[PDB]
DNA sequence: TTGCGAAGGTTGTAGTAGTCCAGGAAAAA
DNA sequence: ACCTGGACTACTACAACCTTCGCTTTTTGG
């Protein structure tokens, strides 16, 4: 079998490995050897190199198994000077070039941001009711409000969106800044009436995203 | 946006990456670069130029949305690599966002009929001889440039070529007429520029500045035509005028539409002023952009198919 | 990070199994960072499980960045001496381990002030934590990324800053069991940003185990890594808890990490 | 002329990268990894490479892409670890190819191919030819490669003969596309059974959509993508568009890659995946063994030869 | 065929040869490349190296013809570095020693 | 550690000093302004040949003998055998028991000639490609001649060599034993003599005792053992190489390759052991 | 809060060979 | 007037880190 041995040692380790290896192979390069050797020779070479190795030793042995094929047998000493295939890096540096802190992997950050921001802009809208304002200005004995302000906000939002409509409808309507007018408050199904209207969360009342915003 | 019809944008000096599920561009000019107004939908295509990089996550997001991607060269030409467009037929109906094309069917529907190919070659030649007139006569900017075009001789040559083209029975006669018109236009431009006797050396062996300028303009125009066919979806091999054997025929056929009308004046002007390569390249790109060539190439290519199917 | 006490070997032969578990932690670290973790600890009493838990959990965390985790006891009230004993057994200075003394508050006590405070409509201004609870910690507190919203020196910021926390399970349960107000903000943030260690779980009463299951599910739903610890865990409890953690972990992986990867929790005993 | 001197069918290297950045350094195309306190530059022999698959956490720059295209090397992004790039509902996208456009390819094969793709019956004949070639290659690989036998791949010849003969009988009688697809599925299941039996694996069931957890399924799912790369480069070299699928197009986008990949996905992938799982190897070892095996079997040459033959026979029958 | 290439280049020539050879093979060392290749590609390699070579360039190519046998194909640049078989001197000295 | 057959190197140096440098055995050759050090892989070498203009230092001989390698000086050839190693004795005892008796010593001398003839026949029948009837006739005639006295055996061997030389010259189409063929034959003879000395030392038999050339020159056993491979391969190799118009170094490398490809050392050692065993059997 | 790769200049280290001085060895079965 | 090892001493080749700066490429058989 013919093999190729390459050294990447440094400092005194280099002289030692040069001494040990030069007994078996002719020098084809400042750090490369190559020669036809038998199995026993290879085992004894591995043993000898293992015995006297240091911290700065890194020697790799490749076998030219046959046609268009060659394999890495073993690495003696430090294994961080080669990759799995036995190649070596071409250059090195300390300055980070991957700069992998800019990009994160929160795959739903934007959806959360949009849902929250839309929910924030409407959440406390119910505080415009006259009863709430009177309570704010009232200094005397307090009376608990007949309805929570969040429920009023939900009813106002439901009235605005318009029942049974697909998402794009109300989205487009809201986005159009020119459109203004209080003509959509006639659909405010008040819950004080004798007949209790259907709950806003039923299937025919709101589209999906509308319910997602309404829950928040 | 190179072409209004194609909806094709060009990006430079930018890193495309994703932050929290959204594609983001980082470039000088911060959060004011107009790259933030690029609709990401089925009807967009991105071309990345000088000083640009793209992450794997970004292209996952783009593929999810249905946006094609391509890497062009400095200024928009030539094209190095890009995605590929699939065909649209009754069968072969996969579920994906990418919008398919239909012009390959119409193109292949006549490329096998020799006479229809003859008609198409006639249309291409007619388009070229038409555009030569506009470029060489109407351009007030070119008139102010300095090279002086004599109306009489150019009109005589254009009329003679038009007569010859209308009466070409086979492809070889059309090629001979094309060569004659090219030589005559070469001579007219050489006389106008005072450059003196000039020739089109083979192999690009010509050492004179005119030779180098002509080769460079040719290279740029071929790149632009490659972009054109890719956008539309036709293959390069399916030549129309050239021989069926010559590889890349369709690119040169489409490229010829603008070459003799745009490149030719610029090379002689640069040689007269003796400018460097970079300035010549910039001038060619500027003239191509102003003339809105790519739009014309795309329009003509669609028009041929429309006429072929209407006459069917 | 770089805590020598968790890295130093132990010479006493009675404390070699700790070294074995610590080695297994490195052996399993890589895949746990990506797929999850669900650890068990069945060492019999008197074996000093606390140091084992500390070392094992430290080993999992990436050495370059450091480690964070919290220890919860199944005790109604946590006396200070217990926290200091934990410090001694772990050998951590007062600048690296916060202690949450006391016990949980009553539900109805906050009601009357809320009704009184409802006169003004500022119901969002209620304190995150109860007034009795105090966090015994004296480390850095100036460079809090969330300092703006949580308060400069409120209990919440102190709780969030401390790399290691010792508390009772009744102080984390408001993460999922809270029904009114905003009592679930600080413990929930703690759950997202750190890891979890449960101690003497089977000490819970039978009818409180649903709540513990819900807490474990949510803990697995936000990217933490659970590690029960006791010596009398009946099989049914462990099976139920594993199923809950896996159910939670499956949802999380949709919204984090590389999409498409399978769901193979990295169990250990 | 200079870079493209080596034919595509004689180059040796195929690459699959992860957590790296591809860029030009000092006039060469290299990819940089991270090692904590230092970064390493590794070189890529573009003149001896065919394809390039980029997984998770990777990026590439325009100068690198321009260099790659000039040498006619394909590049394609893929979801890491055998899983698809993007999946949702019925949508699937395994790779997002970036084919070169600066090169001009031969015009004969495209013209011959497009001259029948718009005819149903000729497409059926082409599909039948594809399947016949597949069965022949399967028999050759499983009963004529002594390397697999030496490695420990033993199969009862009689059962294989029975299965292949039954499949050939059923296939040639297929009246329409659906029968062909179903028969192909039947043959696939039978071959799974036989392969599992051969190496005493035990009871095996093939998952779908990369949901498998046992080593066999993961190894097969990862080994699929190498075939995709080889098929893509084989289709490009002849100048045939990826979209003109003949068999699998109904379910995928750009199906011809999948069609031409099937010729090899069972002759050398299945045995090697099973052998590796039996050995208890890991992803890197299986990938290396499979790549060596493909290079030794000269798969790309076979794919090109089959495509040429199918086109020629389609033309001739007319 | 698989080949082994060793670079003894010096000063500026080192960067050039490293640039050219890196297109064709992987690096197994600071000055060693080794990969399989076809005859046409090898001829292109040699031609490209010859074209832009300088005074200091020194490159050698060995061929693993078969089992337990190897051959030297060519050298580009200065052949003083390598001997007839392709090996390299281990040390040099200006001081006369032979006498 | 490596069997002498497995070692795959044989050197023939010229104008060079052999010395130890930094614990390694290397030989130095001048170049002009500077001098060069080339290393010798002792653990992968079988023997070493020193030509004209070379010298050695005792410190190098120490290492060479320690590793087991063999050394010798040429311009017939004086060999230094490492005495610091202990070799098997039984083979030597059998050989001396055979060699003590002149009558027994007479037997088997043509046995080696027969083995060499068989090797020639088997080798001639595809490298030499890159008449069968005439070759068979010559082989049969030689065998008939070989199968009364040692002098007749020597004359028969000389006739066989002459016939083989004539046949080789005919195949080449270029013989007389100034031409490059003669010098190439001499160099090949030197190399084969080296291989024979190596094999004999490996066996452990004394070199001085000889078979058929004992009266001819000192150390006749080495020449006799060499003859087997010399006739088998040296002739055609030298003829072809000289015909190619190749320098001495090229011919020598080619001959070393051919001997290596043929596993000649195993051939020679096995044949020597077989001859010894048969001779013992006759006793 | 801000691209990408090349060329020129500066800074630091490992690695090579010359000089001179001193000691001269290998430990079974 | 012998021959190696070691310690000590110059003294160059390599390699990376820091600043600017232009942004092409022959482009031909198509």
């Amino acid at each position: 079998m013919n093999i190729l041995l390459v050294s990447q040692c440094e400092k005194r380790a280099l002289s030692e490995t040069r001494r040990i290896l030069d007994q078996f192979a002719e020098r084809r390069g400042e750090r490369t050897w190559q020669t036809p050797i038998t199995q026993a020779g290879l085992d004894t070479l591995r043993r000898l190199l293992k015995k006297s190795a240091r911290r700065n030793t890194a020697v790799a042995c490749h076998w030219i198994r046959g046609r268009d094929h060659s394999e890495l047998l073993w690495i003696v000493g430090d294994a961080s000077r080669f990759n799995a295939q036995g190649a070596v890096p071409t250059n090195r540096t300390c300055r980070d070039i991957l700069r992998k802190e800019d990009e994160n992997d929160w795959h739903s950050a934007e959806d959360i941001r949009l849902l929250t921001v839309m929910a924030a802009l409407f959440h406390d809208i119910g505080k415009a009711s006259q009863a709430f304002q009177a309570k704010l200005r009232n200094r005397g004995k307090p009376m608990a409000d007949a309805y929570r302000h969040e429920w009023v906000s939900l009813r106002l939002f439901e009235a605005f969106v318009g029942p049974g409509s697909s998402d794009e409808d109300w989205l487009r309507r809201l986005a159009d800044k020119r459109e203004t007018g209080d003509a959509w408050l006639s659909q405010l199904a008040r819950d004080d009436r004798q007949s209790a209207p259907p709950g806003p969360f039923q299937k025919s009342r709101l589209p999906p995203l509308a319910q997602a915003v309404g829950w928040l | 946006l190179h072409s209004k019809r194609a909806n094709l944008y060009y990006l430079q000096h930018c890193r495309v990456l994703v932050n929290g599920g959204r594609v983001e561009y980082v470039t000088d000019e911060g959060r004011h670069s107009h790259y933030w107004n690029i609709p990401i939908a089925n009807t967009t295509s991105l071309l990345l130029g000088t000083g640009t990089s793209i992450t794997q996550a970004a292209m996952r997001e783009l593929a999810r949305a249905g946006v094609l991607v391509g890497f062009c060269g400095g200024g928009g030409t030539p094209l190095f690599s890009a995605n590929e467009v699939d065909v649209e037929v009754s069968w072969l109906t996969p579920q994906s966002e990418y919008r398919p094309t239909e012009y390959l069917q119409r193109w292949v529907g006549f490329w096998f009929d020799e006479e229809k190919r003859l008609v198409a070659a006639r249309h291409f030649q007619r388009a070229r001889l038409e555009r030569i007139r506009h470029s060489w006569l109407e351009d007030r900017v070119l008139r102010d440039a300095g090279f002086a075009v004599d109306a009489t001789a150019l009109a005589v040559a254009v009329e003679d070529s038009a007569r010859a083209l209308e009466q070409a029975p086979n492809h070889e006669h059309l090629l001979t007429e094309e060569a004659r018109l090219s030589k005559r236009l070469f001579k007219l431009a050489a006389q106008a520029t005072r450059y003196g006797e000039f020739v089109r050396a083979k192999r690009g062996s010509g050492g004179d500045p005119a030779n180098r300028f002509l080769d460079h303009g040719n290279y740029l125009a071929y790149g632009l035509a490659a972009t054109a066919t890719w956008v539309l979806g036709i293959p390069h091999g399916l030549a129309v005028l050239h021989g069926k054997t010559r590889r890349g025929g369709l690119v040169f056929d489409v490229a010829d539409l603008i070459k003799d009308s745009l490149i030719l004046p610029q090379a002689f002007l640069s040689a007269m002023r003796g400018d460097e390569e970079q300035d010549f390249r910039q001038a060619c790109l500027d003239n191509l952009s102003r003339a809105q060539a790519l739009d014309f190439m795309i329009d003509t290519l669609k028009d041929v198919a429309q006429r072929s199917t209407v006459s069917a | 990070a770089r805590h020598k006490g968790f890295t130093r070997r132990v010479e006493q032969p009675r404390f070699r199994w700790q070294d074995k578990a610590y080695d297994c932690a490195m052996a399993c670290r890589e895949q746990a960072m990506e797929h999850g973790f669900f650890g068990l600890n069945l060492a019999s009493t008197g074996c000093g499980k606390t140091l084992a838990n500390g070392r094992i959990l430290y080993a999992l965390a990436d050495p370059q960045r450091g480690a964070r985790f919290s220890i919860a006891l199944g005790l109604r009230s946590l006396t200070l001496q217990t926290g200091q004993a934990y410090r001694e057994r772990l050998g951590l200075g007062d600048d690296d381990l916060a202690i949450l003394v006391g016990g949980s508050a009553a539900r109805e006590l906050f009601e009357k002030q809320q009704e009184r405070l409802e006169r003004s409509g500022s119901e969002s201004a209620q304190e995150l934590l109860a007034e009795n609870s105090h966090v015994h910690f004296a480390g850095t507190l100036e460079d809090g990324p969330l300092r703006e919203w949580l308060g400069r020196n409120s209990a919440g910021n102190r709780l969030l800053q401390a790399p290691i926390l010792a508390c009772t399970i009744d102080h984390l349960m408001p993460a999922s069991e809270s029904l009114r107000g905003g009592h679930q903000i600080a413990p929930l943030l703690r759950l997202m940003t750190s890891d979890l260690v449960l101690d003497e779980v089977d000490d819970f009463d039978i009818d409180d185990l649903p709540a513990l299951s819900r807490l474990v599910h949510w803990a697995g739903l936000f990217g933490s890594r659970v590690l029960l610890s006791s010596a009398t865990l009946p099989p049914a409890l462990v099976q139920g808890l594993f199923e809950a953690y896996r159910s939670g972990r499956e949802i999380f992986q949709r919204h984090r990490g590389a999409p498409g990867r399978a769901t193979e929790i990295r169990c250990a005993w």
